[PDB]
DNA sequence: ATCAATATCCACCTGCAGATACTACCAAAAGTGTATTTGGAAACTGCTCCATCAAAAGGCATGTTCAGCTGGATTCCAGCTGAACATGCCTTTTGATGGAGCAGTTTCCAAATACACTTTTGGTAGTATCTGCAGGTGGATATTGAT
DNA sequence: ATCAATATCCACCTGCAGATACTACCAAAAGTGTATTTGGAAACTGCTCCATCAAAAGGCATGTTCAGCTGGAATCCAGCTGAACATGCCTTTTGATGGAGCAGTTTCCAAATACACTTTTGGTAGTATCTGCAGGTGGATATTGAT
């Protein structure tokens, strides 16, 4: 599993919050792939910002950072 | 007869209910898997805060709620009420995500 | 230490803050005097705006103590700090019911 | 007891102060106050970085709240630039004429 | 008897010939009128370094070819091959200008 | 002596064949009628945007006239960089 | 003896120093940080012009235009991201015409 | 001389010198050359500015080489990366080697 | 229209996570006082380039007619997707234990800054001469569209 | 597949705008050499919080069934929109002008940095008490969907 293991009804529900009603079985892999490449760009850029501060620990500052960077200016993780 | 809703009755439901709620929809353990699976690509033996794999489930999740939105426009856009890959790709295309 | 800059300002936000984080910010060599005291003004003004339009939320959903929720549907319910906020993702703030008026039965 | 203190300042005891003015009887939840600290951070940001810029444009090496209030007008929506020119204008006002 | 080009061929041959070439589109003083008509309503007694008008034209139009391929997409996407404003409303959407 | 007419309607100097130009330009092969008073009106808001923010600059430096780089750093700032012109 | 000359470089180690200095990074700058960035601002321009003087040479031109800068920029998959929002004046837009447009 | 303008610089002798090495029997127009200038400009800014927000994060008040080449590996995609890290490493190394 | 099966709503209740309130403690942060430095406003003006006018001419816009073919409407149905139900597999939780490693602290030197000269250089300026290519011609080949 | 109207290609040519070549000058830039200062790497480690178990408990995901209703194919036609033509206007181009306003230079002081010395305060930590509201209950009533 892994990315299988992000699943059709966990899928739909995020389809649901989104307004949609009726979905394509096509969907849920496209949908796979698209969350793949959101995370490897965002965490390639929070693992930089690791490896720069020498840690082996990825903080949520890391992450805060890599995605204000991809312009994704998160709120609620800057303590 | 025993009792249905109509196709198309509970998914309005659903997106009634989760249009007012604000919980993670990505069960926690999956995502912490493939967060740190894509993560060990990049540099190996990490770990990670767990605020950290908190933020990357808020900020994933939000950036998809939102494509759903320009998607399910995209479908509407060609007359239709069911999403479909062209409509994801349409929309990530015109954001400048694969353009 | 006599009186704060804040109190003498009329401010609740900390002009001594605003002007230590504004030098060790690497903004310009140097910082005048009133640019903090603008700052902290600007700062305090457009979080009274926010916390305001988030407690009339919280009013509305019966409730008296603000959380992200709230912050989220002051701000996305506001034409102007939801384009401020454009490109902002805040926290367990989900989003505003909305049903496109074609997914509607019938 | 001064060790592992490292301080970790925030603006989360301003903000409640300016709540009170405004809703006295209403409280604000933790994740909620880091919302609020994190929108005083990114806004004191965006601000000054334009300042920043306006400063070096114009080979000044000093940012003034002439500096400030320039930001302001590039970066907060109409209404919102308006009133808080017009808050920061009387901030510096009531400063100058103090003490 | 005289010679016609079917409908769409002389649409075609102009298309390859404006990508192709890099001229500006629109004619040049009625675009300096413009810029100083919108400016005027800003601010009276402004003028315009002439690299200024150009450097507007320039972006101007190469926002608006930009749109114009969206906009295409978006036809094509609903099985048409003739861009509508609805097409430009849904680029604009999609790319956070409108909405 | 001194002139300066009035500066009215200009956006319709914003042709119908100007429009069709930068349209072809895009890969666009037709065009509905509406689409021409669309254009101008979302030219009219990007101009609107640029150019308050190139005179926000211009006013800043205590100038008349509004240069190249105001308008460089105006289009910058709204994420439109422009390479050509300076800085 | 140039700081670029004992650098192996083109670019100016000295200019881009003081640039670091007067944008305000920074307190300090250290020696190696402007060696560095001369370095990579020189290969990234060797790479556009070698781009570009390709594009020129296809066109059978020998001198560089805006257009062949353009040309360079978008048919090349990494500069086209690197310079994805910047607009290069005088520069068109690459040949591309959607297949649903074409006859038959 | 006329009350001596100000120098003007640009990195137009750089580039050309660059245009030899790669193309010897290529020119480069004016206009050209003007994009270039903007270009490593740019690029400059970008490089400096995610080299700044490091040492910033981080509580360091000198940028150096390492710092530069974080922001390269931040701002450049794949393979410009790579080569950009190893030109700037091999230039800094043989820098240091002298003397 | 009836009426049943569900969902959904409001009123109330109560445990508890998380908010609140009090007290102690202390570095670092903020104010205040004194001595010095300087950024950049004022004043004056040299000199660029912006606004404006002139006049000539032809590229291109406007407005029209005509009909090809597109979009938009209608109808149809095959099949994909929603609903519902039956399992059972794995996420959740939680309480608890090593132990990685982030984070505080003290050291200390390689490298940064300050500064004082001295040399080198890129930018400007003036004046003068090449050269790549736009745009014009004229004629040959290619594309389109009517039969 | 043939024929003809027309676009398109390419070779060729020649003006000339813009690119290039020298000389000359210098203010700022850059290098060199010391003296003086310190940022942060190094090494040691204490305690926070991260990974890993254990272990029910059951929630929620997966597989199957069945059919409603959606998407998309096929068909038609009105009329919008492209192509072509005639006409002539207003953009473009060339050239000249005063003069606004930008930009160089020098003067000079209100306000900044730079240090020191004293006082304050926000943040951390410990302990203790308080409370808004999630979540569970019951019972009313609204919705949905079959007749
Ligand atoms: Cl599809
Ligand atoms: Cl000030
Ligand atoms: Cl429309
Ligand atoms: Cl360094
Ligand atoms: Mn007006
Ligand atoms: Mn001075
Ligand atoms: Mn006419
Ligand atoms: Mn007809
Ligand atoms: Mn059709
Ligand atoms: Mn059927
Ligand atoms: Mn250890
Ligand atoms: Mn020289
Ligand atoms: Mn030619
Ligand atoms: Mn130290
Ligand atoms: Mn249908
Ligand atoms: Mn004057
Ligand atoms: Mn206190
Ligand atoms: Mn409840
Ligand atoms: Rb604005
Ligand atoms: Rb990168
Ligand atoms: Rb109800
Ligand atoms: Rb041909
Ligand atoms: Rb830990």
């Amino acid at each position: 599993d892994n990315i299988q293991g992000i699943t059709k009804p966990a899928i739909r529900r995020l389809a649901r919050r989104g307004g949609v009603k009726r979905i394509s079985g096509l969907i849920y892999e496209e949908t796979r792939g698209v969350l793949k490449v959101f995370l490897e760009n965002v965490i390639r850029d929070a693992v930089t910002y690791t490896e720069h501060a020498k840690r082996k620990t990825v903080t949520a500052m890391d992450v805060v950072y890599a995605l204000k960077r991809q312009g994704r200016t998160l709120y609620g993780f800057g303590g | 007869k025993p009792h249905r809703y109509r196709p198309g009755t509970v998914a309005l439901r659903e997106i009634r209910r989760y249009q007012k709620s604000t919980e993670l929809l990505i069960r926690k353990l999956p995502f912490q898997r493939l967060v740190r699976e894509i993560a060990q690509d990049f540099k190996t033996d990490l770990r990670f805060q767990s605020s950290a794999v908190m933020a990357l489930q808020e900020a994933s999740e939000a950036y998809l709620v939102a494509l759903f939105e320009d998607t399910n426009l995209c479908a509407i856009h060609a007359k239709r009420v069911t999403i479909m890959p062209k409509d994801i790709q349409l929309a990530r295309r015109i954001r400048g995500e694969r353009a | 230490k006599a009186k704060t800059r804040s109190s003498r300002a009329g401010l609740q936000f900390p002009v001594g803050r605003v002007h230590r984080l504004l030098r060790k910010g690497n903004y310009a060599e140097r910082v005048g005097a009133g640019a903090p005291v603008y700052l902290a003004a600007v700062l305090e003004y457009l979080t009274a705006e926010i916390l305001e339009l988030a407690g009339n939320a919280a009013r509305d959903n019966k409730k008296t103590r603000i959380i992200p929720r709230h912050l989220q549907l002051a701000v996305r319910n506001d034409e102007e700090l939801n384009k401020l906020l454009g490109r902002v993702t805040i926290a367990q703030g989900g989003v505003l019911p909305n049903i496109q008026s074609v997914l509607l039965p019938k | 007891k001064k060790r592992r203190k490292t301080r970790k300042e925030s603006y989360a005891i301003y903000v409640y102060k300016v709540l009170k003015q405004v809703h006295p009887d209403t409280g604000i939840s933790s994740k909620a106050m880091s919302i609020m600290n994190s929108f005083v951070n990114d806004v004191f940001e965006r601000i000054a970085g334009e300042a920043s810029r306006l400063a070096h444009y114009n080979k000044r090496s000093t940012i003034t709240s002439r500096e400030i209030q320039t930001a302001v007008r590039l970066l907060l929506p109409g209404e919102l630039a308006k009133h808080a020119v017009s808050e920061g204008t009387k901030a510096v006002t009531k400063y100058t004429s103090a003490k």
